[PDB]
Parts: structure tokens; C-alpha cells; sequence
RNA sequence: CUCGAUGUCGGCUCGUCGCAUCCUGGGGCUGGAGUCGGUCCCAAGGGUUGGGCUGUUCGCCCAUUAAAGCGGCACGCGAGCUGGGUUCAGAACGUCGUGAGACAGUUCGGUCCCUAUCCGCUGCGCGCGGAGGAAUCUUGAGAAGGGCUGUCUUUAGUACGAGAGGACCGAGACGGACUGACCUCUGGUGUGCCAGUUGUUCUGCCAAGAGCAUGGCUGGUUGGCUACGUCGGGUUGUGAUAACCGCUGAAAGCAUCUAAGCGGGAAGCACGCUUCAAGAUAAGGGUUCCCACAGGAGUGUUCCUGGUAAGGUCCCCGAGAGAUGAUCGGGUUGAUAGGCCAGACGUGGACGCAUCGUAAGGUGUGGAGCUGACUGGUACUAAUAGACCGAGGACUUUCA
RNA sequence: GUAGCGAAAUUCCUUGUCGGGUAAGUUCCGACCUGCACGAAUGGAGUAACGAUUUCCCUACUGUCUCCACCAUGAACUCGG
RNA sequence: CCCUAAACCGACACUGGUGGAUAGGUAGAGUAUACCGAGGCGAUCGAGUGAAUCGUGGUGAAGGAACUCGGCAAAAUGCCC
RNA sequence: GUCCGAACCCACUUCAGUUGAAAAUGGAGGGGAUGAGUUGUGGAUAGGGGUGAAAGGCCAAUCAAACACCGUGAUAGCUGG
């Protein structure tokens, strides 16, 4: 029902910037760390959105050291301090899950407008 | 529209889709059909998605409504009759009546029927 | 799996007499030109016609 | 998750290559390891200059797991290979170097050297 | 010979908050909504302490006489459903007193009941985890099969309450000792921490955690 | 006992029972510094792993675990599965026999079936009864389920001990296994949805599409179902006890846990928690509704017919329900479903047009078009119209 | 009883012993000879190639399995014959 | 008149067996396979319904033989240069 | 008596069937597929005999001696009535 909306409005966040899968982001993610806390950049190409108001979730892939780690965030999170687009990407498909399996040039996504 | 839930008619959904598309198709050319309860009832949502496809009549909604169907004839019929004559109407396009049942096998038997009258 | 002995006419009895249908219910048509009796939620297979009084569509071209 | 037969890559420069998963240790009839699980492994395939055999029965921690992993705060992360450090039962490192990306359960409280040697703490 | 605190309500789904650990924390959403006190129960008359609460939107013309009745000597107007609390304290409650979601707190942990979905008739496998046979090396035709179900000659039967197959779900499920998330009482909304008993829009049973707590 | 047939090993599945207890609980004696141990009692509530070898049982071994118990049930369980072993016809080796052949010697190969009548058992209905007919909410005689456990932190380096070592009794945190519900999250599915694409046929052709090839094949994917997913659970306790520890105390001037009596005392017993439950024919209880109908026979009215009240069913629209019955909701005084309108999810840029490119194609118009289940509206379509059942002051007796 | 072969389709004892392979190998693969009860045309020992033969191992691969879930269908199920 | 069959051999108007001739298009090496032609058929009980279950197909996270007497079945591999 | 692979011939594995569609088959794979190949028509060999790339195989759907009739109402210390 609109009862569940309305009640997701009130966590959900307005401060989210609009990308599309195929984007480059850096993710501000907010790590505990005993007493302290940092803010750690996770920055990757978006594979996924699944999507639904509070329920959104983002997933943001990255090639370190060799191996892929992939990240996924609900996109209302409040571990997120915020989300920097770089790099608009040109792709055909709502879910890259073909880039798992692609390193290299092959690997490489188009710029938005090219 | 929505999907079936139990069994497919005619043995296959592939067979089902084929006889949904060719009964909307049969509805339309002769304007009432007697096709049993269910396949009535299964037929009717698709036919009037369609129906209300072809209450605006442009080239793509044409070759849309073309995609189904498939007989340009019976695309004609419905642009040109079937359509004008729900202007006023808010969905609702056929009805479906229960007629009795068949003595071979006893399947309840049914006649949908696209609305004739003018809804002003 | 076999019947192991033939069963006694009571149980036979017993479960065969759940063998039945019951009588279809039959209702007045509407119409009173026609008056006849037809299945509920039916077009009359006398007058085709089906809805109360006033209404009265037709349906069947019998 | 890691199970019994699972083949993983090490993140140690202990000479090891490879390991097979003998036991999940954490309780009887356990299935599965995840980021930070202790294992009982045998060493499929070793480096020739090195200071472990192939054949060896070591101990093990999983990190870098392919299936996802959550956390509290509802996310998630993922890496492409099942990886391994091995230890010196007592919860220390037996190489002295890590390799790759390392979860942050293994920061824990528990495994605090593996942690600092790490190359990428995600 | 419990005091117990209890509402009404239906189950409107579920959805996700994340708490001052920043926890990700799922929330099943109750219209804990206003029920009225129908009738107390009381030793003298009835043998034993209850209070029936009412709750429900009900259509004027789908309420018979009897009922009727019973709401007019309430003094209240009628209700959908009716179920009863036990509760040590049916005294306290009054004839057509008004009860609300505020009757919880923000941390109260309360036990939902409420009739489970149902899965018509299942087989054992599904409704009480049979492991079935392999499905290959020779099974023959008995792939989820229940297996043996007895022993031989001695006995020569098969023992009662064996578990075989039949129809699963819709029935009585008391989940407990969920953390009530939160309680909005001006529009009757409970945020309830977990999952309960159910499809959406089955009526809930609210009370008091019958175990306190963890 | 069975030869007008009682199918014979091990595993799989499903259990159930005994206790001669493997772990967990309790206690004596030793002890034993502690830490641990070992032994005689109690105790069957729960738990009692995964692999290598062999057809194996057995057994050995690897890695764990609080522990990897012993047995019964036709050495439980082939109208449940397995056929590897055994015990058919083929063949070979060794040994034996002149030979046909033989071998609890070995080796390779090697048919089974069953639509469940009765009891049994898991589920689900129909009927009748519950001394008037109904509607709702219930009590609980009784029944079932549930009952596992680890590691770490702290008490405390305290007690103990010469040191090294290292507690009991309590407190807290985090797990394994098991399990109930559940779909917000993650994962899987997807004969719907969107998209791409090969071959081919077709819609006259272009354009745009359609059929078939496993949904032709691929990329995704809401709803639903689900676990690999996330929430909860075991308990905190009470009573009477087991072994055992006692108090007072004789018989027997003492003593003695006992003969009179009282107290402690375990995961066991009975409760506590969860669930079913008045066919509990002992058929319960509360609250509410309907009412003294009609016509015959009659032999105290009796009893049989008939129309109703309260109420219910049939029929129709459905799903939160479901094999079918059933259950729940709705039935025009109506949002029950479909359609329609809008939204969300999903896909990912439709047709057309403009422009660029020789062309395949690119860009723009434009998060476009399409679109199911989810959400909110809206009587446009179908829930027409009607029947049928259902008391009568409700048997009798005594009380007040 | 020679050449050769030998716990072998033959070895009872027996899972012989040692060695290899496995984290763990009554099978296997190479050896030993103590051949219960090998052995030279009922041929001995080998052998490239061949085998829907028997046996062991590695790799790839997977619902074989941990641990099953979901989809569509022919029966099953309801109605008529 | 039937004749790779409902008419023959199988007790049947039986998913079996039955010799020879003709045998087009596109993709293809092909008489394989896919979709079509000439031509012929819609199959000789139906209508429904998301039960368990059996048969027949399909997909699958992480793991990858831990299954099992045994990799049984399936998956992977697959064509041309 | 080459290789891969349809027709054709075969029958290795598996599943289904097992009161079957079928008194031996069907689905999925599998072996041969210029040869000791396969197949049509007609013919020859006959029961202590046939024929057998040999399994006591086959000789009109049960062959360690076919089928039919006859001796014949065989005999049975056995079982039944
Ligand atoms: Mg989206
Ligand atoms: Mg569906
Ligand atoms: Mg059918
Ligand atoms: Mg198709
Ligand atoms: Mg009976
Ligand atoms: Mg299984
Ligand atoms: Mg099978
Ligand atoms: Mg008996
Ligand atoms: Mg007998
Ligand atoms: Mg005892
Ligand atoms: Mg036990
Ligand atoms: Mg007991
Ligand atoms: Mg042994
Ligand atoms: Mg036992
Ligand atoms: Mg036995
Ligand atoms: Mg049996
Ligand atoms: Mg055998
Ligand atoms: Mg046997
Ligand atoms: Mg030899
Ligand atoms: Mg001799
Ligand atoms: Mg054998
Ligand atoms: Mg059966
Ligand atoms: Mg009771
Ligand atoms: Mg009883
Ligand atoms: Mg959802
Ligand atoms: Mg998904
Ligand atoms: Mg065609
Ligand atoms: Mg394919
Ligand atoms: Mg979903
Ligand atoms: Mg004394
Ligand atoms: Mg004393
Ligand atoms: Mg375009
Ligand atoms: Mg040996
Ligand atoms: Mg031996
Ligand atoms: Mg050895
Ligand atoms: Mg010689
Ligand atoms: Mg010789
Ligand atoms: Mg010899
Ligand atoms: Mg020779
Ligand atoms: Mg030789
Ligand atoms: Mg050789
Ligand atoms: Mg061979
Ligand atoms: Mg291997
Ligand atoms: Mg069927
Ligand atoms: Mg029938
Ligand atoms: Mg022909
Ligand atoms: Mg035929
Ligand atoms: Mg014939
Ligand atoms: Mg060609
Ligand atoms: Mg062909
Ligand atoms: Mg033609
Ligand atoms: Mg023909
Ligand atoms: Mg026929
Ligand atoms: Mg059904
Ligand atoms: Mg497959
Ligand atoms: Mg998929
Ligand atoms: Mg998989
Ligand atoms: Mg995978
Ligand atoms: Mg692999
Ligand atoms: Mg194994
Ligand atoms: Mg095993
Ligand atoms: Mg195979
Ligand atoms: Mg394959
Ligand atoms: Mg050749
Ligand atoms: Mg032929
Ligand atoms: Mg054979
Ligand atoms: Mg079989
Ligand atoms: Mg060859
Ligand atoms: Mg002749
Ligand atoms: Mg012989
Ligand atoms: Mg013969
Ligand atoms: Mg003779
Ligand atoms: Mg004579
Ligand atoms: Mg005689
Ligand atoms: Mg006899
Ligand atoms: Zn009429």
C-alpha cells in the first residue's frame, strides 16, 4: 500500500545523484574502525541498480590488485556519505554482468556522448 | 496481460497463445463468438487490450495492434468499426454469457461478445 | 495390489450408494413472455434472452 | 562458502598455490566457511622454492570469498576467486606478506596482523 | 494467570529501516488499528479473565441480528473480527473502552500470531524435510518418496504420528519475543522488528512477550 | 511352524523402543594440590560429524566434535529404493576327476512385476447427534510438539600449589547444529515482460512484423514459489523426586537420615512455552438473535404433512484458500475480479521523422516505447435473476 | 619343472612385505619370493595397433552430491461419455 | 481398391515388422538437421484444474565426484579452414 | 575385412514399459556401415536327425532331442477327489 511509501519516505534520502549502470563512481562509504571512523572511497564501474524506492540498491565493480571486487549498497544507505559520478557511461544493457568476465580493453566502457 | 497460473489450453502455451491470438482475432471478425467458459474468460482481457489499442488510430498503434492478429482485414475491422464505437467507454468492450453446457464432453459453453451498443 | 476377499454386500453397498449426483436447480426465466425455467446466470435456451425484466439482452438466437 | 573439496588460492607467500578445504572448523556437521572462517586444508600445489610442501595439512583463513558476503548495515561484497591465508595456529600468519584485496571481517577484532599486512582492506 | 497487554491488526507487508547502529533491520508493517472492548469475561459469570476485542470494518448490511445485538449491548459499533486476550487484568478494561497501537512502546517485545500462509496438500519433502532418494544409480520411481514407514511383522503396523504427507499451512503460529520497532498511534501504525505469520491482510494478534525478552 | 514359495548381505529413506550412558545434568568413594582424572551409583530430555580403503558388516586411517554409545524391532525397513555381494544358464584360471563335471577357491558378465480390497497411518470432507432453531466468542478433560551445545570475555592469575600450573560456584558476549514462520535484503527460478540474434517460411513489396526450430538460442527480469536468504525459538523457572547430602530421634539409657516427622537434592517426572481439542454422545460455558405458525390424523398432547422467523445454503465474481469437497472475501445499498486511468517495478532508447555515413550503421527528437502479478483510483464489463433449507414454546421428572 | 614368469583372471594364510600415489588407498602400479596350487603349441614371456571388454589415476565438466528449489508438460485430480 | 498401412504379417482400426521406384526449395558436405514445395494431414473420447506423486523436458548461487559398488545419468567437448 | 558419418544392419548403457503401444518394444545415447556387408525372390538339408564363426544355440512366440496323431484310459509305493 501508499501506507509503506509513505513510511519509506521517511528514509529514504534526497541527496542522491542521478547514473545509470555503466557509470563510474566513487562511493564516500563510512568504515568503523574501533573508536574511530573513516570515510573509504570505493570507486568502480556500476553493474546493477535494483531498483524500488527504499529497497534501491546500487553495485559498483572494481579491478584491485589483480582480482574483482564487486560492492553492492542500498542506495539509501546511511553508511554512504555521498556518491561522485566521473564518467558517464554508453551501454546497452540494464545489468553488466558480462564485464565479470572481461579484463583489459575489453573491459572498457564508452563515454556518454562518443 | 496476466498469465494463465494453472495449465495451458490446447496442451502447450505455445498452442495456448496461438488460440488466444486467433479467438480475439475470430471475436472480432464476426463480432460474438460461443467458445466455452474458459477459453472465453481467457480470451477477454487480451481482446480488450487490444480493443482500447485500437480506440486511437495511428500507423504505429496499426502495426502494433498488426503484431497480434495478424489479419490486415481484421485490423481494418477493428480501427474502423470496433474502435470508434468505444470513444466514451473506460475499458468494459466485451461481455461474456454463459449459454449452457455441450453434451459431447459437458464443457460450459459461453458466447463473448463485443459491446455493439454506443456507450452515449 | 489384489482385493484380498471379495467384499460383503453391506460395505459394498455402503460405498457405492456415495456414487450420485445431485438435481440440477433450475430457475424461472424473466421474461414473462417466456416464463420458462433455465439454469442460473444462463441465457434461457427457450427465449435467448438473459437479465431481468427491464434488460432483457439477447443472447441466443434460438 | 567454502565446503569440503573447495579449492582455494592462497594469499600468502608461503610458497603454497593452492589448497584443499579438509574441514570447516567451528562445530560439528558445519557446512560452509565465509570471510573469516578458520579451515583445515591440504596444500594441492606449492611453489618448488618455499616453506611449504605439497601434501601438507595446514590451517587456514578464508578470505576473499566468491558467493557475497552482508554485513549489518544491509550491504554486500564480493570478489572473483576463493582465496586463503595460512596461520601458525595461533591465529598469526605464516607468510609474510598478503596479497590482494582482504575483507574487513577479518578486522574483526581477530586477525589483526593479516589485517595490517594487507595490501586493501575492503 | 499472566497479565497481558494485546491488540489487533493486519498485516500490511514489509519493509526495511536501518537503526542507530546503522543496521539494516526489517520491519513488518501492522495497522495495529483501534479495537474496542466487546465483552469481559470475568470468574463470576464466565469462569476465567479475558477481554474480547472487536477491530475490523464491517458493511452495515453484513452484520446479522445476533451480532447486532452483541455490538448494541457493547455499545459500540460493529466490528469485523472478534478474539479474545487472556489476560490477569480483564477487570481493568472497561465495556467499549478504546484500545490503540500507543497501548506498545518503542521497545516492547511482543509475540504475533497469526494464521500462516497455506501450501494446500505438500509432499514430505517439503512439509517436513524428507530427504528423498538420489536421482540417479537405479532409484526407481521413488525419487521423493517418503521411504520406509514402518518396521515388519512386529509391529505389524505403522505408528501413529508418522509423518507423512498432507495439507501444510494455514495455521494457528505464535512467533515471539519480536522487538516492536516503533508506534505511530494518531494514523494506527506499528513497525514491528522481523518477520510474522501470514499473508497481507490477515488479521494479527499483538500481545506482550510472553517470555519478557531474550 | 512355513517347501500348491515366510525373497536371505550392505547402503539409502523413515523411524520407534530398551538402557547394559558416548556427550550434556546430578552425587558418593577416591581423592586430587590445583588442573585433571576412575571408578560401583542416579539419569534415556535432547544430541551423538564429514571423508579415504573394501560389495561389505566388521575393521583400519585422515580431519573434526561437547560426544562420534551399545543393542531390539523377520541380524527394523526390496507390494519403499539400491543389486555391488550372494545363489541360474556364458567364459577363464588354479586345484580335483580317465571322463561328463566339481570347488564356503578366484575372476569378468548377468531380467522380475504389482492400478491398495481390509487393517494401519497422514490429510480432507459429507452425515447425524449434542431436547427449540440460530450467530458469534470461548473453557480445557485430554492430545501433540519443543527440551542440543560450544568457544571466548570476566570473576582471577583469585582458591590451591614449592614452583610450573591453574579452579569451583556466578556474570556477559558471540557461534554450530536443529527448527518455526517469512520474502524487506541476497541468491535461484522464470513457457510474462522487455531486448538482441541465427536459419527458414509468411504477411504483395519497402518499411514494420508474424509462425517454427527446446521459450530456437542468448542478455536481463517484477509478482509468486523458494533457500543458499533474515527474523524468532530452546529458556529464565515451579512442584514432587532419583542417587545422594541432611535435621530431630527412638526401638537398643549411647548411637543412627527413619521407625513418627521435616528439609535440601538432576537436562529425568509433572508443569512453565507452542499447537490441536466438547464425537469430552459427560457432546461444556458466556453473550446475542428469532419466536407460542398453519393444516390433518390423533387417544395426555402423541406423530406425520405445509408455509416461515432468526439464520444458512445453492448460484455468480474471486483469492490471502484449494486435488475435489472445504475455507475466506464480494455479489449493484457493490471496488470481488477483469478492463480502464495513473504510479512503481522490469527492460533500456519503439515506430515515425530529421540528420550523418557508399553501406552495415551512428546521433537527435526522447529515460523513448513496450510492459504481468505490486500500489492507488474508476461501475466500463461480469458479479443478472431466483430458488431451497431452516424453530415453535421447543419430551418427561423433581426441585427451587 | 628348464627358459621365462610369479600375492598373478592362478596366493589359502592375506588388507603378505616394502615402495609409489591420497590429508586418509583391503583396489591400482612397480618390486620381493615364502609359487597353499606358474610354466613353455590345452603354448611361456613380451608386444605397436585395435576394444560399447575389465581395472586404477589426472584433467575438463557438471543437480551425482552438500541440498534442493522453480518452470512447462503426459498421467494423477474434478466434470461428462 | 489398400499397399514405408486403420485394408498385408503381428488375436485389435496394435507407438512393432514389410522389398522396389520417384523424391523439389533455402541454410548445409549431405538422402543429417531446421523451416518449406508437389501433395497430404490436425491422429479415431473430451472439458477443466498452478495438489502430493510418477514419467518427459528446462534452468541454477557457491562448491565441483564430497555422490556412488562404479562419474550410473547428465554436463562439457563438438563444424570447417 | 581403412577413418568420420545417414539410409541399412546391429543391440553396449540408461530410463520408461513391465494386466505394456508391443508374449521382448519405445526415448536418449551406442557398434558396423566396400564388406567375413546387407537385403528380395525361389530353392536344398528333418527329429537321435538337420544346421551351428560353438551359446546345447536354432529348427513356426517355451528344443539336453520339434510338432501332430497313434500304442493310450502309458505308468506313478506319490498328491488330490
Ligand atoms: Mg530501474
Ligand atoms: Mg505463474
Ligand atoms: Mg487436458
Ligand atoms: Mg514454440
Ligand atoms: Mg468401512
Ligand atoms: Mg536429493
Ligand atoms: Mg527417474
Ligand atoms: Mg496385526
Ligand atoms: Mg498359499
Ligand atoms: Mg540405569
Ligand atoms: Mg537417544
Ligand atoms: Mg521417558
Ligand atoms: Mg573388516
Ligand atoms: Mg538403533
Ligand atoms: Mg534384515
Ligand atoms: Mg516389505
Ligand atoms: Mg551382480
Ligand atoms: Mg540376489
Ligand atoms: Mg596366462
Ligand atoms: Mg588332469
Ligand atoms: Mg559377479
Ligand atoms: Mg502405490
Ligand atoms: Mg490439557
Ligand atoms: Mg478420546
Ligand atoms: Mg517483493
Ligand atoms: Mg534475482
Ligand atoms: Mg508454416
Ligand atoms: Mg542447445
Ligand atoms: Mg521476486
Ligand atoms: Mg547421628
Ligand atoms: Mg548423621
Ligand atoms: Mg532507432
Ligand atoms: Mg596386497
Ligand atoms: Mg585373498
Ligand atoms: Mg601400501
Ligand atoms: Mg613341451
Ligand atoms: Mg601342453
Ligand atoms: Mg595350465
Ligand atoms: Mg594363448
Ligand atoms: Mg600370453
Ligand atoms: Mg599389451
Ligand atoms: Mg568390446
Ligand atoms: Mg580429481
Ligand atoms: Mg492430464
Ligand atoms: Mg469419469
Ligand atoms: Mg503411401
Ligand atoms: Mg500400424
Ligand atoms: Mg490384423
Ligand atoms: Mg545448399
Ligand atoms: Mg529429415
Ligand atoms: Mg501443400
Ligand atoms: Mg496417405
Ligand atoms: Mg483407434
Ligand atoms: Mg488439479
Ligand atoms: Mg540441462
Ligand atoms: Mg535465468
Ligand atoms: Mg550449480
Ligand atoms: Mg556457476
Ligand atoms: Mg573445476
Ligand atoms: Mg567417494
Ligand atoms: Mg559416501
Ligand atoms: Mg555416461
Ligand atoms: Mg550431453
Ligand atoms: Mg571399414
Ligand atoms: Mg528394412
Ligand atoms: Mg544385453
Ligand atoms: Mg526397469
Ligand atoms: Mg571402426
Ligand atoms: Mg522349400
Ligand atoms: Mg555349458
Ligand atoms: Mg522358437
Ligand atoms: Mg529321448
Ligand atoms: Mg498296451
Ligand atoms: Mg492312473
Ligand atoms: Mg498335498
Ligand atoms: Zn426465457
Amino acid at each position: 500500500s501508499n501506507i509503506i511509501d509513505e513510511i519509506d519516505k521517511a528514509s529514504m534520502r534526497d541527496d542522491i545523484p542521478e547514473f545509470r549502470p555503466g557509470d563510474s563512481v566513487k562511493v564516500h562509504v563510512k568504515v568503523v574502525e574501533g573508536s574511530r571512523t573513516r570515510v573509504q572511497v570505493f570507486s568502480g564501474i556500476v553493474i546493477s541498480r535494483t531498483g524500488g524506492g527504499v529497497q534501491e540498491s546500487f553495485t559498483v565493480r572494481k579491478l584491485s590488485f589483480g582480482t574483482g571486487v564487486e560492492r553492492t549498497f542500498p542506495l539509501h544507505s546511511p553508511i554512504i556519505d555521498k556518491i561522485e559520478v566521473d564518467r558517464h557511461g554508453a551501454v546497452r544493457r540494464a545489468k553488466l554482468y558480462y564485464l565479470r568476465g572481461r579484463r583489459g580493453k575489453a573491459a572498457k566502457i564508452k563515454e556518454r556522448g562518443s | 496481460p496476466k498469465p494463465t497460473k494453472g495449465p495451458r489450453l490446447g496442451g502447450s502455451p505455445a498452442h495456448e497463445r496461438i488460440i488466444l491470438r486467433n479467438l480475439a482475432s475470430q471475436l472480432f471478425e464476426h463480432g460474438r463468438v460461443v467458445t466455452t467458459v474458459t477459453k472465453a474468460k481467457r480470451v477477454r482481457p487480451l481482446a480488450e487490450k487490444l480493443i482500447n489499442r485500437a480506440k486511437t488510430d495511428t500507423v504505429a498503434n496499426r502495426r502494433f495492434v498488426n503484431r497480434t492478429i495478424t489479419d490486415r482485414g481484421i485490423v481494418h475491422i477493428l480501427f474502423t468499426e470496433i474502435g470508434p464505437r468505444m470513444e466514451g467507454r473506460d475499458g468494459g468492450y466485451t461481455r461474456v454469457t454463459r449459454i449452457g453446457i455441450r453434451k459431447g464432453d459437458n464443457a460450459p459453453m459461453a458466447v463473448i461478445e463485443v459491446i455493439s451498443d454506443k456507450v452515449a | 495390489a489384489v482385493p484380498k476377499r471379495k467384499m460383503s454386500r453391506s460395505n459394498t453397498r455402503h460405498r457405492r450408494s456415495q456414487w450420485k449426483t445431485v438435481a440440477t436447480k433450475l430457475v424461472t426465466c424473466a421474461n414473462p413472455a417466456c416464463g420458462e425455467k433455465h439454469l442460473p446466470h444462463t441465457a434461457c435456451p427457450s427465449c435467448g434472452g438473459y437479465g431481468p425484466r427491464g434488460d432483457r439482452r439477447q443472447v441466443v438466437e434460438a | 562458502m567454502i565446503q569440503q573439496e573447495t579449492r582455494l588460492k592462497v594469499a600468502d607467500n608461503t610458497g603454497a598455490k593452492e589448497l584443499l578445504c579438509i574441514r570447516v572448523l567451528g562445530g560439528s556437521k558445519r557446512r560452509y566457511a565465509y570471510l573469516g572462517d578458520t579451515i583445515v586444508c591440504t596444500v594441492k600445489d606449492a611453489i618448488p622454492g618455499g616453506n611449504v610442501k605439497k601434501g601438507e595439512v595446514v590451517k587456514a583463513v578464508v578470505v576473499r570469498t566468491v558467493k557475497s558476503h552482508r554485513r549489518p548495515d544491509g550491504s554486500y561484497i564480493k570478489f572473483d576467486e576463493n582465496a586463503a591465508v595460512l596461520l601458525k595456529g595461533d591465529g598469526e600468519p605464516r607468510g609474510t606478506r598478503i596479497f590482494g584485496p582482504i575483507a574487513r571481517e577479518l578486522r574483526e577484532k581477530k586477525f589483526m596482523r593479516i589485517v595490517s599486512l594487507a595490501p586493501e582492506v575492503i | 494467570e499472566r497479565t497481558v497487554k494485546g491488540v489487533l491488526g493486519t498485516k500490511l507487508g514489509m519493509t526495511q529501516l536501518w537503526d542507530e547502529h546503522n543496521r539494516l533491520v526489517p520491519v513488518t508493517v501492522i495497522q495495529a488499528g483501534p479495537c474496542v472492548v466487546t465483552q469481559v469475561r470475568t470468574p463470576e459469570t464466565d469462569g476465567y479473565s479475558a477481554v474480547q476485542l472487536g477491530y475490523g470494518a464491517v458493511k452495515a448490511k453484513n452484520v446479522t441480528k445476533p451480532e447486532a445485538g452483541h455490538f448494541e449491548k457493547a455499545g459500540v459499533t460493529p466490528r469485523r473480527h472478534l478474539v479474545e486476550l487472556r489476560t490477569a487484568d480483564a477487570s481493568e478494561y472497561t465495556l467499549g473502552q478504546e484500545i490503540a497501537a500507543d497501548v506498545f512502546s518503542e521497545s516492547d517485545f511482543v509475540d504475533v500470531t497469526g494464521t500462516s500462509k497455506g501450501k494446500g496438500t505438500a509432499g514430505v519433502m517439503k512439509r517436513h524435510g524428507f530427504g528423498g532418494l538420489r536421482a540417479t544409480h537405479g532409484v526407481h520411481r521413488k525419487h521423493r518418496s517418503p521411504g520406509s514407514i514402518g518396521g515388519c511383522s512386529t509391529p505389524g503396523k505403522v505408528i501413529k504420528g508418522l509423518r507423512m504427507a498432507g495439507r501444510m499451512g494455514v495455521e494457528r503460529v505464535t512467533v515471539q519475543n519480536l522487538q516492536v520497532h516503533s508506534v505511530d498511534a494518531e494514523r494506527g501504525i506499528m513497525l514491528v522488528r522481523g518477520a510474522v505469520p501470514g499473508p497481507k491482510g490477515s488479521l494479527l494478534v499483538v500481545r506482550s512477550a510472553a517470555k519478557k525478552a531474550a
